[PDB]
């Protein structure tokens, strides 16, 4: 019925989605060949939200991949779960961007946009009632950010009354693996703020923070990182697929998460993360979820909300539990810390309950929180951008390809107005 | 010859309805197939020539995840499939979406199906409507349903079960926004309306029932027993009976006041029921205790002007009038000066039945109290402050404005509600 | 203005590597236990009324799908199915006794 | 009962008709010897439409082959099904045209026409109630074009009250293998426009990119190209040979797609064809057939319908299905693509359903559409003809064989007002 069409942008989005499609195929019982192999009747009735129907009872995902370099497409297709996607869903370009925002937005963005638009319309017209879309992209390179902004800035005008989710990999100061990354980050956020329903800020520093402090992994490769990202991106939309005592669709989260159209940058969080040694010692109980989850270490953003105020709060729980303790613990942590909450919204917390547990666990929790602590990350990107641009850093790559110098100034003027807009609620 | 139609909206109304219809089938001896393994079921079960019985309830929702478990579970064959109306895209906690955008697509289907059910009934006794103040389906779609029902049916009684939003805890952030624009609709489109706070049942189940970990099923069992005592006089004979028209007249002094508080007693586990003797004078004391209301407000701050009593089981009218007398002698409870005799009494013979795996125990006499109280102005003044501090700098107003309703309806509901708060203040002044 | 002789070949090794990496279905014909559509046959056209056998496995899965949760699962899975799970009467239903169990009985003049 | 006399012209015609008769014989279950070998009785119910009964339970096709060089029919008789054909029907001259329309229409072809008319008269009389004739030829060479156009005019005055199909292979600007082919195409269509009832436009460009992108093959020999057009060749006459719910023969189609006598040009198309890698991943239902039918990449002509308006469209389906979703899919594409359909005729669809699909498949469809887009092939060959003729080039091969110079002007005048009349509906 309600269907979500998946998008992947750049090498980061392709690897995140490849692990994500591995996670929920195991959640819904799907082998690498594609055969349904399930032990319960509950795993099959809600499959059309993400899969199609094929001859012989096969299921193919509703995903399309966008990339400007086939050096990642061959690794995606040769992966353990690369044989499931239809070959027409793969879209590849012959001339890449080269970590450049300008290449994917102005010059090489116009040629690849026709093919990706043709395939998304051909698969979205099969939906009886389309619910929304979903995007994954990174701001550290122009392949997934130059295209990922122009595809969004087209398909909104095509489909205005739909809900749009994207996962943005915000660049980091200690994961500063690109010289021109302020330029990629700032001029994409300017387009991101005015033309997106839902954004999620995930940071590689905070991803490194969990694996060094909590999971105690010696070599946390990018497969383990995408495992953590897919853990919260699968559990955010459980209610579309699994019924519960208190269901909450992503539209139902969204209408309570944003009090203003521009306050759509959130801080996701996942509770049940425990090392191998401490797994035996720790107990799984309802206050154990909210204790670990409200711990400031467990965020996947590189800014602590202790400096700011909790603007609006959401929590999506998983598993069979009595939920008197759920309402008891949220009221306890709201009233104990009366300085981190805004005064003009009482009862800041959204709550969702899903009966079906995650695979291998009794209980879990997923957190979505809007706060004014995001103005820290925006002003730290802005100070590095204005430190480079006043000596006109890397002008010949950007000016000579077909844009004026005033596009940077209006992007900074918009972003300065963002920081001043987020300041008044603190 | 007497018939009642049940209307359940929203996910809460469906889950309450499944718990209610479980109690109803076990009370009347109905197998989940629908056939018995002598005519009290005619008000709730339609008759089929093969021997099957079909309920007179319409389950409606705008999300298929709630209705799907009804079509899959044990009672999948008992319910008629046209009674379970399911939408496509839910309003998602938005009153404006459920009133102006989504609700008009299925308002033809539910108003057609209510006509088919009303055709089969020779004499309508009343429409029971279960609804929630918080969610969009229970707020938006319910609002224009009564606006259509007020002109479709003239004087037919439409009794209401509200889910009043909690004062201290919450499911939603925009639930005070939803729970105000429905008060305008329910003033002139509701005959009687009961209300409930969730954590009050949470306190009752935690303290009285010795259940430290309850669920919504455990709340819905206690709600269903409140429902059954009202219709018990309709389905079973007693020493003196009460009808839907009867108690609705004796509890509303004005059309603007139709909001009483229900209270059930005794609530007790099977362990403590072995200890305590439950006489009628001992169960009527629990209806006045400030810790044992189902409503999170204390009537000691206010004053009573109308009271209704529903006694069920092995009860004697002499000890009822003796217990009524000694409560009147107590000076802790206060009555208004303009209503000296504010009591109404109903008697039923059959004891209440219990379901296996339930919370309560088999009891020989039980009481339900329907008392109008000035103290609901206490909870509304608490909630009025919460609404206008949220609306002080126009929070979440862009969502409701963009659906299609104009911006003046928020202040229109505020100047309405301020008059009703002033109305209850001048009712309670002594002469 | 691309080079067609190279576009042709970069399609050729793409198709070739797709052929190398392609793995076929393991012949596990799985169908949903939900509703599947039939086209009802002609009354008189003889090619639409032959004799053909029918699968009994789908008959068994249909008769197991059209079922209640009590006799599907030994232990319940979700919280909605708690209602009506245990239906047995703890005492026998002596509904014939008009002494302890009062009911409404219709009379001859209302009917 | 109702029968078709096949006629085969040109070297290209002999290659395409051999694959055509292999398709029909495989469809009706005919071995390479001639004796019926099949599993059903229904294949013998309608067999006289294309086959003549011989002694000993043998079946021979009622097809006549005309060619100017004997070297092509040697390959035809050395083919897999070359021994099925009657040796009397082979008609040959001693000297070929050599890609010359003038010699095949005025000098050499005036002698072989006496033998060809004698052969076709002895087969068009042997029947009882003649439905129509079909011609298969190409416009690129003078053997199948110079002989075919004169052969059309001879039959029209003999059998005026009939229907005549022709599958003309139009020349292309990219696969131009003949220098004088604008002269061949223009002089042929001048004689073809007024003396036929149905024309099909087949181009090798549309046969190539379908085998390239849609079908994903590596060696597109002429066998695979002729197999593609033989599917539409056999699918149009399915109602003649097989029972169905809505039977539609040639003249029932002809009275619907031809609103004016000078508008008889069609766009062929085939629905269920796909690659061997995506045969599995796709599902076979009438939303997929209708979606795949109407895109610009499926047309068997080198024209884009998005540059014009669909005048009349038709679709003949094969296999057992339900017809409610057959009309609903046509109704949905009628409503949503309102700009691509003309408004002076609503309900532009002609629907035919046949119960029996081709072997190796359970579901198929064939598209015949009259659209306004075919004039771009007409003006492309018109400007090439005008550029070549304004220098008076290549005329010593033509005006020395009995043609005055006004015939090219008359052909151009008949060419110009054809597209001028055809312009008025855009
Ligand atoms: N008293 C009581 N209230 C309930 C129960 N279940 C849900 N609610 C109330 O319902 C409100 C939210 O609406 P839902 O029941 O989840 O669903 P809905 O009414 O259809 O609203 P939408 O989900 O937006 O369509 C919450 O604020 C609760 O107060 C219940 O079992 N008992
Ligand atoms: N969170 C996350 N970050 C990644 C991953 N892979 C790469 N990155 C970061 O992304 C940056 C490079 O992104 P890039 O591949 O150029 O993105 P693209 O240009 O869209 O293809 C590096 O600085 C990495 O830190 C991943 O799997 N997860
Ligand atoms: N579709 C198709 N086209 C063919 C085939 N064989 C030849 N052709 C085309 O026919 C053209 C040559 O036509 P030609 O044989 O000289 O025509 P003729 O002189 O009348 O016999 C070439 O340009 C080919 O593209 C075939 O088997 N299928
Ligand atoms: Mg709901």
């Amino acid at each position: 019925m309600r269907e979500i069409v998946h998008l992947q942008a750049g090498q980061c989005g392709n690897q995140i989605g490849a692990k994500f499609w591995e996670v929920i195929s195991d959640e819904h019982g799907i082998d690498p060949t594609g055969t349904y192999h399930g032990d319960s009747d509950l795993q099959l009735e809600r499959i059309n939200v993400y899969y199609n129907e094929a001859t012989g009872g096969k299921y193919v995902p509703r995903a399309v991949l966008v990339d400007l370099e086939p050096g990642t497409m061959d690794s995606v297709r040769s992966g353990p779960f690369g044989q499931i996607f239809r070959p027409d869903n793969f879209v590849f370009g012959q001339s890449g961007a080269g970590n450049n925002w300008a290449k994917g937005h102005y010059t090489e963005g116009a040629e690849l946009v026709d093919s990706v638009l043709d395939v998304v319309r051909k698969e979205a017209e099969s939906c009886d009632c389309l619910q929304g879309f979903q995007l994954t992209h990174s701001l550290g390179g122009g392949t997934g950010s130059g295209m990922g902004t122009l595809l969004i800035s087209k398909i909104r005008e095509e489909y205005p009354d739909r809900i749009m989710n994207t996962f943005s990999v915000v660049p980091s100061p200690k994961v500063s693996d690109t010289v021109v990354e302020p330029y990629n980050a700032t001029l994409s956020v300017h387009q991101l703020v005015e033309n997106t329903d839902e954004t999620y800020c995930i940071d590689n520093e905070a991803l490194y923070d969990i694996c060094f402090r909590t999971l105690k992994l010696t070599t946390p490769t990018y497969g383990d990182l995408n495992h953590l990202v897919s853990a919260t991106m699968s559990g955010v939309t459980t209610c579309l697929r699994f019924p519960g005592q208190l269901n909450a669709d992503l539209r139902k989260l969204a209408v309570n998460m944003v009090p203003f159209p521009r306050l759509h940058f959130f801080m996701p969080g996942f509770a049940p993360l425990t090392s191998r040694g401490s797994q035996q010692y720790r107990a799984l109980t309802v206050p154990e979820l909210t204790q670990q989850m409200f711990d400031a270490k467990n965020m996947m953003a590189a800014c602590d909300p202790r400096h700011g105020r909790y603007l609006t709060v959401a929590a999506v729980f998983r598993g069979r539990m009595s939920m008197k303790e759920v309402d008891e613990q949220m009221l306890n942590v709201q009233n104990k810390n009366s300085s981190y909450f805004v005064e003009w919204i009482p009862n800041n917390v959204k709550t969702a309950v899903c009966d079906i547990p995650p695979r291998g666990l009794k209980m879990s929790a997923t957190f979505i929180g809007n706060s004014t602590a995001i103005q820290e990350l925006f002003k730290r990107i802005s100070e590095q951008f204005t430190a480079m641009f006043r000596r006109k850093a890397f002008l010949h790559w950007y000016t000579g390809e077909g844009m004026d110098e005033m596009e940077f100034t209006e992007a900074e003027s918009n972003m300065n107005d963002l920081v001043s807009e987020y300041q008044q609620y603190q | 010859m007497r018939e009642c139609i049940s209307i359940h909206v929203g996910q809460a109304g469906v889950q309450i309805g499944n718990a209610c219809w479980e109690l109803y089938c076990l009370e009347h001896g109905i197998q989940p197939d629908g056939q018995m393994p002598d005519d009290s079921f005619n008000t709730f079960f339609s008759e089929t020539g093969a021997g099957k019985h079909v309920p007179r309830a319409v389950f409606v929702d705008l999300e298929p995840t709630v209705i799907d478990e009804v079509r899959t579970g044990t009672y999948r064959q008992l319910f008629h499939p046209e009674q379970l109306i399911t939408g496509k895209e839910d309003a998602a906690n938005n009153y404006a979406r459920g009133h102006y955008t989504i609700g008009k697509e299925i308002i033809d289907l539910v108003l057609d199906r209510i006509r088919k059910l009303a055709d089969q009934c020779t004499g309508l006794q009343g429409f029971l409507v279960f609804h929630s103040f918080g969610g969009g389906t229970g707020s938006g779609f319910t609002s224009l349903l009564m606006e259509r029902l007020s002109v479709d049916y003239g004087k037919k009684s439409k009794l209401e079960f509200s889910i009043y939003p909690a004062p201290q805890v919450s499911t939603a952030v925009v639930e005070p926004y939803n729970s105000i624009l429905t008060t305008h609709t329910t003033l002139e489109h509701s005959d009687c309306a009961f209300m409930v706070d969730n954590e009050a049942i949470y306190d009752i189940c935690r303290r009285n029932l010795d259940i430290e970990r309850p669920t919504y099923t455990n709340l819905n069992r206690l709600i269903g027993q409140i429902v059954s005592s009202i219709t018990a006089s309709l389905r079973f004979d007693g020493a003196l009976n009460v009808d839907l028209t009867e108690f609705q007249t004796n509890l509303v002094p004005y059309p603007r006041i139709h909001f009483p508080l229900a209270t059930y007693a005794p609530v007790i586990s099977a362990e403590k029921a072995y200890h305590e003797q439950l006489s009628v004078a001992e169960i009527t004391n629990a209806c006045f205790e400030p810790a044992n209301q189902m409503v999170k407000c204390d009537p000691r701050h206010g004053k009573y002007m109308a009271c209704c009593l529903l006694y069920r089981g092995d009860v004697v009218p002499k000890d009822v009038n003796a217990a009524i007398a000694t409560i009147k002698t107590k000076r802790t409870i206060q009555f208004v000066d303009w209503c000296p005799t504010g009591f109404k009494v109903g008697i039923n013979y059959q004891p209440p039945t219990v379901v296996p795996g339930g919370d309560l125990a088999k009891v020989q006499r039980a009481v339900c109290m329907l008392s109008n109280t000035t103290a609901i102005a206490e909870a509304w003044a608490r909630l009025d402050h919460k609404f206008d501090l949220m609306y002080a700098k126009r929070a979440f107003v862009h969502w409701y404005v963009g659906e299609g309703m104009e911006e003046g309806e928020f202040s229109e509901a505020r100047e309405d509600m301020a008059a009703l708060e002033k109305d209850y203040e001048e009712v309670g002044v002594d002469s | 203005i691309p080079d067609e002789v190279h576009q042709n070949q970069i399609l050729r090794e793409l198709y070739l590597k797709e052929l190398r990496t392609q793995k076929l279905y393991t012949q596990y014909h799985v169908n949903p236990l939900r509703k599947i559509h039939t086209v009802t046959r002609k009354p008189m056209s003889w090619h639409d009324n032959l004799e053909e056998p029918a699968d009994a496995r789908f008959l068994n899965l249909i008769h197991h799908a059209a079922q209640g949760p009590r006799k599907k699962y030994p232990e319940t899975q979700t919280e909605n199915q708690e209602v009506g799970w245990d239906l047995e009467p703890l005492i026998n239903p002596e509904r014939h006794d008009r002494r302890l169990n009062h009911f409404r009985v219709c009379s001859d003049i209302t009917l």
